[PDB]
């Protein structure tokens, strides 16, 4: 339906609303240490900057 | 002078060295038709005076 | 009711506008569409006359 | 609708007969001040689009959600999407008339629904301000949304090809010349040139009154007053 | 109710917003939008007529 | 309605009477001069062609289904069809009168059924937008159908062919000639040319207000009032 | 939009052609004069920019407690913070478009609830005060706050690099070469030059009256009359 | 907000020109003729801080009690006192803006408990005289009293440091170029030279013309009309 | 002369090398394209008549 | 209440292939339905996806 | 919405094109292996 | 007859209205292979994109 609030400002108030929820998923991904499995150095050189550990599936 | 425009005299030569020497211009801008060709009528006078200083 | 236009007042499709009842638009250097465009009325009876 | 090599040969003619860079046939222009033609004629167009009304064009602009500016350039057009400096291409053209950003005023938008939005309205909820003159702000970019902007437009640029075709009324074309002899012989700086260079100038206004004077460029307008019986009026 | 305007004083959507309404901005040099922007009006009976 | 062959020697005797290209006959321009004259004549007669309406011609458009916007070039017509850069021909013209691309302002068209449609009526379905002066944009191409547009008209161009007749009333010669020598002398970038031409472009102005101060090319116009019985009035 | 490369090549040709710096192709300027000619585009924007309402921008200006002056530079953004001159950050601008220190008059002013606050309003409590064009005086500073100025903008400042692109109606690009050979030609001191360069600044007027005439820079505005209907008036 | 290093460099390509001292890379000024240009700068920024309200400044004035006349100069003040000239300090200032001697007219004094006192009004006890511009005259030094003065102020004194940042705004920035080159043409008493300075003061008085016919320099003022419900008139 | 701009005469070398001394100028500003040409078109008639001079 | 300048802004030069369409809404309905009787040859890359056929197959090739 | 279904057909019209260009290429090899039915195929059948 | 929606567009609405069945057709001409006859070489380079098998009647 259309928004009266504008179409795009609803999408970034739903997103803000649930910023408790993402505080809380980001908190558990840096301060638990995360191992992840990456196909080659072009993805594994493409990681996030909490991955602390790899492991690159050849 | 030969009685002809570039021709094997020493007017005609200094006639029509002043027009080679202001064609440079005109072929390159800085000048439009109507000025170069006043200035090429405004040298007549020179050219004969001084052909004949020349030649004698 | 003999309408006088001046002589390059109105262009071509700007009197057909106006002989039409559409606004039109006029040449303001040829001079005023209510003093130029006479509109040619009964004259005054002389007072003489009557 | 002349080409661009009449054009130059036309000019080589009547106004630019004098002029340096004349071949030898009399009826052309040198390879050299070429550039300079075409940039002066580039300029007559610009300045003759701009007076008169001479070409009304559309270009119908989707509605991306989360963009409220909407610049009309060509970087953002369907078919000459630009990657390097365009998110997301949001004008809508054909392959055969691709949007060539030759937007000088823009004047009556309509939308995909058909309600008309005015322009530059403070007080107008469902209006599109333009806060420059090749830009578009609509404030609320409602779901399956277009606006068809009808606008003043200039002539396509002139790239240089001598092959690219001049929309220009035929009355106009002995004013064309005047401004590019305006333009040609008012940069030698010499006393006879500069004092030609003012006759060609005037000349173009007194061609551009008389093209204005006889309604040759579809410059005087006439609408139905439909206000009459909105207003009431029975 | 024929409404005549001078060549050159209302240009384009200057117009448009004086047909319908919405106050416009005239070009000065043009005149005064209350002598050109002539309203025809009807003729005066001459008194000679009565 | 004489020649462009004698165009040539007329113009040789009164008004390019001290130009370089007159042959030693003094009767006729030589062959390097030529296209630089008959570029001015051309020029000159749309201008008279611009200001007089001195050849109203129509010609008929049919209407193709699926296209709205119908420009009056000559690519499209019939006996000028170009494949190359025309899907379809939709003008028609006969053989001995083919169209000329000769459009300067559209003036009144009608329709095959004989309705006149209004042009450049925002609030009118049954109206004809010109977007472009030589264009036309009929926003319901119905079935059967076709629109006779009277126009005002250029002479048709000048090739260049010394046995193409021109169409000129004979009392504005005295104009055309006055306008050529404008042409020719002021390109020439000398004092003494540059003063003439003055000379003979006001002289043109002159002839072509007493053409006008004495109606010889019919622009004064008397029309019956047939909008007084119509608005009531008994 | 144009870029300062194409600039000039369009200046090299129409106005600056009898220059000395022109190159030997005439199609670009040496490399010794091109401060001196982007010193002149540069102004010659900003009084362009400054008659005509070309470019309204808005940036949003947050509150920091203890401060009421608020100037609008560039050294006190976000994006452009300068530790060295500013105390801390509080205007507002994304990466891709920084603040350009770009304010000539500061035009409307609304806030973070959506409460418009008077300009220069003595008696107006609810008013920011501006003690010099490019500042901002808010005597209460409440908490939670921001401030949308709507402003006058000129042209961002052409640094010198020849792919920053222009942001000038197609049309007024006849005023801005005119305005450039004015400053160009005025400073030679020499006879011919000063009287070349009165003709150049006297035509830019010309021109920058043809726009305003046309209304081709959005100059004319109307809006609804919102005060009737508060005033009473049934 | 430019430096005096840039308006050395943008003065040596615009306005001194052709001027003696313009170092061989044309974008500086030689080290001779810079006390002559800062000389005029300041001079120029002075008369354009005179004409157009452009730098409104309040500097607060403490009462010290047996003192009546208050001169607001430099010498008295905190942060700049000079105990050889002043006997004690009185104005407030503080260290990032220190007192800078740059009152041109007073325009309107408050008190510290919020009263405004009148300006040379003869029967109004409670009333500051100014009997010379630069100084204030309050005839009651009360107890625990402060004043602050609300003048027009001009651009604080540049001393010659090339680092200094200059607060004109863009607009006039052409005009400020021509009444330096007016400053600098007319000290040569040759002819050309003179002619030419009359041309720059002209173009100053043009430039000041179409700043003060566009409200670039907040001229235009508005105010909400208090008087009305005070004079009765319910 | 010989009847060509920069030529191995007298009267070339005498008005080509006035040209390459006013160009000095109109290359460095101070003058512009219009009047560097004004000014080398009235040195023909001293060029030709120094150019006679010198060489008898 | 005419679109029609619409399709010629946007499908104006190519609406040809359009009407060409409409005017074999028939004969491609009838083409679809013969389609769906499986009364042809069928190409096939490797037997593998020979198997992989509709119940009502009644020819089939296998190239490779 | 004109501009919905308008845009729907143009985006489709090099597929529309290549269906209509395959009704007129129609050329599909038709295995009968008999006569009778062979001779019962239409009259756009060719090759066989 | 002379439809008031513009005759074109009738004919474009026309159209729309059977992608669905458009859809359809050009699936199954998509996943299942064809095999085509062609005359010559000409009309052989002169085929469909979707046409992977093709028959050449010399």
């Amino acid at each position: 339906v259309d928004k009266v609030i504008g179409n795009a400002y609803a999408v970034v108030r739903a997103v803000y609303c649930n910023l408790g929820n993402l505080k809380l998923l980001y908190d558990f991904l840096n301060t638990y240490g995360m191992v992840l499995g990456v196909k080659s150095e072009a993805e594994l050189k493409k990681l996030n900057k909490l991955a602390k550990y790899a492991r690159v599936y050849g | 002078t030969t009685r002809v425009v570039g021709g094997s005299g020493t007017f005609d030569a200094l006639m029509a060295s002043a027009a080679a020497h202001l064609k440079q211009e005109f072929k390159e801008g800085r000048i439009t038709g109507g000025e170069y060709t006043k200035a090429y009528i405004a040298i007549v006078e020179t050219c004969m005076g001084n052909a004949t200083q020349y030649l004698l | 009711g003999q309408r006088a236009y001046p002589k390059g007042m109105l262009d071509t499709l700007n009197r057909r506008r106006f002989e039409d009842g559409l606004d039109y638009e006029y040449n303001p250097q040829t001079g005023n569409p209510s003093q130029a465009i006479i509109e040619h009325k009964f004259p005054e009876l002389p007072q003489s006359a009557i | 609708m002349r080409k661009l090599s009449d054009v130059y040969k036309v000019l080589a003619l009547t106004s630019l007969k004098s002029a340096g860079f004349i071949t030898d046939d009399k009826v052309n222009i040198e390879a050299w001040g070429k550039p300079e033609v075409l940039a002066h004629i580039n300029e007559g167009l610009t300045r003759l689009h701009s007076r008169f009304v001479l070409r009304t064009n559309n270009c119908i602009v989707e509605m991306k959600e989360g963009r409220t500016d909407y610049p009309l350039l060509a970087r953002y057009s369907y078919e000459r999407f630009d990657p390097a400096k365009a998110p997301y291409p949001y004008i809508m053209d054909t392959p055969q008339e691709p949007f060539q950003e030759d937007v000088i005023k823009i004047l009556n938008v309509y939308d995909s629904k058909g309600i008309r939005r005015k322009l530059n309205d403070d007080h107008d909820k469902n209006g599109l301000f333009t806060p420059r003159p090749d830009v578009l702000q609509c404030m609320w970019p409602r779901h399956f949304e277009a606006l068809n902007v009808l606008y003043q437009a200039k002539h396509p640029e002139l790239t240089g090809d001598e092959n690219q075709e001049i929309d220009l009324p035929e009355t106009l074309y002995s004013a064309l010349e005047n401004w590019v002899g305006y333009r040609y012989h008012t940069g030698l700086n010499t006393e006879g040139s500069t004092a030609k260079a003012a006759e060609y100038l005037q000349l173009y206004e007194s061609i551009c009154g008389e093209v204005v004077d006889f309604d040759l460029a579809n410059g005087s307008m006439s609408n139905t007053n439909v206000l009459f019986e909105k207003r009431g009026w029975v």
